[PDB]
């Protein structure tokens, strides 16, 4: 029988709403002066209240634009916009799913041995670096390219120091010309500008040294660490594809050089784009290029010609995560190592929420690939794309705001798409519109009159 | 702790010298005992590096030392129609310096040199030098064994055949008990790498002032290979000398070559005449096997023990992740005429980046149990990776798994604190052999005093 609606005493309708939700109201004037008015809706109808004059509102949410997601203007979450129309105290649930449809962001930076064994390999690479720019643009619309050049140090004994004109021209005694010799060198940040990149990687040509092993590993340390010249993007997955026909300099090979102090691991590279510390520092280690290509998060590719197959994949598995593929005329095997790698690239749908008002609160429900219900749960991870995810979101309201109309925003992070929930708070009733102030009726028109209560 | 980390002695060379880079004890003729110190970027009176060599008496208080003077100028010579010309520019006089009896013998592994004839040249490369001083006599001497005068063009139509323009003569350097001087040149023959060994005696002898180009008679040059194997690996990175054989009047040589076989790396035990005996393989491609070797017996059975240092040895650990400390290798002689078998016992460094077994030192017997000791560094190595030097004793087993002592650096970071060592002499002359460590980043060299018991501090 009694309830929190009736004990409280009420005196209107809006009152009889901020008692609870489950409350209602009887507006009906032929209702009897010992009846309550304020009670629970079976109650009134019990009381023979007419339904015409009970004032109960209810809480929902309409969706207002329910584009479908997208398969293969793009929709990736669904729905996009919401109105929620809450009475005080009141709770209305109601759902929302992401879909990771578009293409993921990938970088490539390509390393070009660029010493004097590298001529007869010359095509291939360059072939290699224009074969690149087209598989990866065709899995994934968002890309951005670059390229960067090596030799080794440029200090005896690996360059050739001698006669004067042998630092301009290396080939000088071959009665040829081939351009002076550099330890690492950055030509081309990483850009969308694919038909740029095309252009510098055929116009390069070949340098020369004295030693068959080559500076390659100072090019991967630096292109790894050298984040704002590189122009590696936070969000994007990396690649670092590395081409060479010979085999490598090792830390501790530098102490032929006269250098001996160890790869600090740092950037060197700077304004003009080489490495300023080739002659002064040594080579990396297997191990410092596995600590900064883990921090950095990039992955290795060997793309190494088949005389040395076998010693990159050996020191592949000293460095995990590294793939090597097969360096020639032909590019299919290479291409592989980029198809599979992009197939690797896994995304997450974290919700976050953005101009929620005080008053408000919300809860999540997720349910992942999984197809398992975790409450208080906001983000899936392990997604390909295609991949679908669900949530249900309960918005819970304190009390009645008196800003009435107001709206906020369910974004996933990385996604441009967003679900826009506009609030609207009801806590007035339909009979308070036909109010009569100074009526005759409520003590000589001192007393408004609405809803069959005087005031 | 019988190695007093309290009361150390510090010596000090120029700043920026690299003072320390490496050293042995002198004892003049032949009692009193000093500190040679290395230091391959001191200037000369014109401010460009070529290097030098300090000679430290022992003094508790330690401090500044004299130069031990040598010719820092450059040569040039015409004989016949060639101009034959030696560099010293960067050439790092004291990358090495070793010490046998009244001598003493220090060497720059870069010191270039080339040869004019007409428009032709030998091409301007790193032959490397020694050079050895008498300090009581004054008397000089020089031995350059891979210098030559073939030009440019005859290397080429050889397809580059014994090819000494690169050796770097005395990157490494041994003396052996009879006076037989053995340089590493591990650029040699294009970078495969070679030994070559002269009686200090005969260098000595047959060495004359202005010649530049001069044949040792009683010399020997190890042998240029076809085998792939050997291409790039850097053999005679570093030397040391022993018994291996059984026959005390014929001794080995320990050749490290640290490259070998694809990076692989390797450490070869070979007679006099470079003919060899045993091969040890490396475990992990990069590790440097065979960066640093040591000899010495360390089970009490009178033969001679193999030590070989892999700096860069990755090892395993939770969630199939590799991690850099280094790790030493110790092969046991057996008796007989058998070979070495697999290692005795593995040494793995504990800190990352530490370079556990950069360097070897024989400490003689520490604590005079019966059984010799060694000393191994780890030049970054100890939680600050500042440096440490850890001794480990010996046992009729081998060595102990564990080290007795743990001497951790007095340096600032970057002092390179282990990257050389010598022991197993008595500089304080208490009974007691002791130990030196070079710290060549800070420009500085410690001295460890054994105290007369298994003592504490
Ligand atoms: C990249 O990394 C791989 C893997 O380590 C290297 O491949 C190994 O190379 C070593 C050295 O050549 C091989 O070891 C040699 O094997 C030869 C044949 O062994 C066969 O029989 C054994 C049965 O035990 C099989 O396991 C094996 O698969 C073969 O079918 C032997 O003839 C060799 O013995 C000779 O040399 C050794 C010294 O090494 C002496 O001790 C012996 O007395 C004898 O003279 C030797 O054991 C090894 O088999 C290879 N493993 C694999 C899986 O291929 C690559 O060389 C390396 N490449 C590069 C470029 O870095
Ligand atoms: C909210 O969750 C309830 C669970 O009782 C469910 O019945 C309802 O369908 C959800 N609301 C919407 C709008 O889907
Ligand atoms: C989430 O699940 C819990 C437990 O089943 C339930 O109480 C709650 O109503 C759910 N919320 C939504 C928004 O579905
Ligand atoms: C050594 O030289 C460096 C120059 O790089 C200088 O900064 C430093 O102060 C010098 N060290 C000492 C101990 O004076
Ligand atoms: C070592 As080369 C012949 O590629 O300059
Ligand atoms: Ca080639
Ligand atoms: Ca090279
Ligand atoms: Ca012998
Ligand atoms: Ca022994
Ligand atoms: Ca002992
Ligand atoms: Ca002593
Ligand atoms: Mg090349
Ligand atoms: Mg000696």
């Amino acid at each position: 029988g009694p309830n929190i609606c009736t004990t409280r005493g009420v005196s209107s309708c809006q009152q009889c709403l901020a008692v609870s939700p489950m409350c209602a109201w009887c507006s009906d004037e032929a209702l009897p002066l010992g009846s309550p008015r304020c009670d629970l809706k079976e109650n009134l109808l019990k009381d023979n209240c007419a339904p015409e004059s009970i004032e109960f509102p209810v809480s929902e949410a309409r969706v207002l634009e329910d584009r479908p997601l997208s398969d293969k203007q793009v929709t990736q979450v669904s729905p996009q916009r919401i109105a929620l129309r809450l009475r005080p105290d009141d709770s209305k649930n109601f759902s929302i799913q992401v879909r990771q449809v578009e293409d993921y962001p990938v970088d490539i930076y390509y390393l070009m041995d660029l010493s004097y064994s590298m001529k007869d390999d010359l095509w291939s690479i360059q072939n290699l670096g224009t074969k690149l720019a087209t598989q990866m643009r065709k899995l994934t619309s968002n890309l951005r390219i670059g390229f960067g050049a090596f030799v080794d140090k440029p200090v005896s004994p690996y360059m050739y120091i001698s006669p004067p004109e042998a630092l301009e021209n290396p080939c000088y005694d071959m009665k040829t010309t081939c351009l002076p010799m550099f330890g690492y060198k950055h030509v081309l940040t990483l850009t969308d500008q694919v038909t740029r990149f095309n252009e510098e990687v055929k116009k390069q040509s070949v340098s020369r040294n004295r030693d068959a092993p080559e500076g390659g590993f100072d090019a991967i340390m630096q292109a790894t660490v050298c984040d704002e010249k590189i122009g590696w993007r936070n969000d994007a997955s990396h690649l670092l594809v590395f081409t060479t026909d010979a085999k490598t300099h090792i830390a501790l090979d530098g102490r032929l050089a006269g250098i001996v102090q160890p790869n600090d691991g740092q950037c060197h590279v700077g304004s003009d784009n080489h490495y300023s510390a080739s002659t002064t520092m040594d080579y990396p280690s297997l191990g410092l290029m596995t600590e900064k290509l883990s921090q950095k998060n990039i992955n290795l590719i060997f793309a190494v010609t088949e005389n040395v197959v076998n010693l990159y994949q050996n020191y592949s598995e000293l460095i995990p995560g590294t793939t090597v593929g097969v360096l020639s005329m032909d590019s299919s095997n290479v291409l592989q190592l980029i198809v599979d790698a992009y197939g690797k690239i896994r995304s997450k749908v974290e919700l976050e929420v953005r101009d929620l008002p005080e008053e408000l609160s919300l809860s999540f429900n997720a349910t992942c690939l999984n197809n398992e219900v975790i409450p208080g749960l906001k983000s899936c991870m392990g997604l390909k794309i295609g991949d679908t995810v669900s949530f249900s979101i309960e918005a819970k309201v304190r009390g009645c705001p008196q800003e009435k109309e107001k709206s906020f925003t369910i974004k996933p992070v990385g996604f441009k798409d967003s679900l826009i929930v506009q609030v609207t708070f009801d806590c007035d009733c339909a009979c308070q519109a036909q109010a009569e102030p100074n009526s005759h009726r409520c003590n000589n028109g001192n007393g408004t009159f609405e809803c069959g209560v005087c005031r | 702790l019988n190695l007093d980390p309290v009361q150390l002695t510090f010596y000090a060379g120029p700043n920026g010298s690299q003072f320390g880079f490496s050293l042995d004890f002198h004892k003049d003729s032949h009692g009193r005992v000093a500190i040679v110190v290395g230091a391959p970027r001191t200037l000369g009176p014109s401010q460009e590096e070529t290097g030098g060599v300090f000679l430290c008496p022992w003094r508790a208080e330690g401090g500044q030392c004299p130069s031990l003077l040598f010719d820092l100028r450059d040569e040039t010579r015409n004989v016949g129609s060639q101009t034959l010309q030696t560099f010293k520019a960067r050439q790092g006089l004291g990358a090495s310096v070793v010490s046998w009896s009244d001598v003493i013998v220090a060497c720059a592994p870069w010191q270039h040199w080339n040869v004019l004839e007409k428009t032709e040249e030998a091409e301007k490369t790193p032959v490397g030098s020694c050079f050895l001083a008498q300090p009581e006599s004054g008397r000089r001497a020089e031995y350059s064994p891979c210098r030559g005068n073939t030009l440019s063009r005859i290397y080429v139509e050889n397809d580059f055949s014994w090819d000494k323009r690169y050796c770097e003569a005395g990157f490494s350097s041994v003396v052996t008990q009879a006076g037989e001087l053995v340089l590493g040149a591990p650029g040699g023959y294009y970078f495969l790498g070679l030994l070559a060994q002269a009686p200090v005696a005969d260098i000595f002898s047959s060495y004359r002032p202005g010649i530049l180009l001069w044949h040792v008679s009683s010399q020997s040059l190890s042998f240029d290979s076809s085998n792939p194997e050997y291409f790039d690996g850097y053999w005679g990175y570093s030397v040391a000398v022993g018994e291996f054989d059984g026959d005390l009047n014929t001794t080995e040589y320990v050749v490290g070559a640290p490259t070998w076989s694809w990076t692989l790396g390797a450490v070869e035990i070979l007679d006099s005449y470079y003919q060899r005996l045993h091969r040890l393989r490396g475990e992990q491609m990069a590790s440097y096997f065979g960066h640093s070797v040591a000899v010495t017996d360390v089970n009490g059975d009178g033969r001679h023990d193999l030590l070989v240092g892999a700096p860069l040895y990755m090892e395993s650990r939770a969630d199939r992740k590799l991690a850099e400390v280094g790790r030493v290798y110790l092969f046991l002689q057996p008796r007989g005429p058998h070979a070495l078998g697999a290692p005795s016992l593995l040494l793995t460094g504990t800190q990352l980046y530490g370079r556990f077994g950069s360097a070897i030192a024989p400490l003689g017997d520490l604590d005079r149990d019966g059984y010799n000791d060694i000393a191994v560094a780890a030049p970054y190595g100890g939680p600050s990776g500042r440096g440490q030097v850890l001794v480990f004793l010996g046992q009729s087993e081998g060595l102990r798994s564990r080290p007795s002592q743990v001497l951790d650096s007095p340096f600032p970071t970057g002092s390179a604190f282990g990257f050389s060592l010598r022991g197993a002499v008595d500089i304080d002359d208490n009974g007691y052999p002791d130990l030196i460590v070079g710290a060549y980043g800070a420009n500085q060299v410690a001295v460890y005093r054994a105290q007369p018991v298994v003592k504490a501090s």
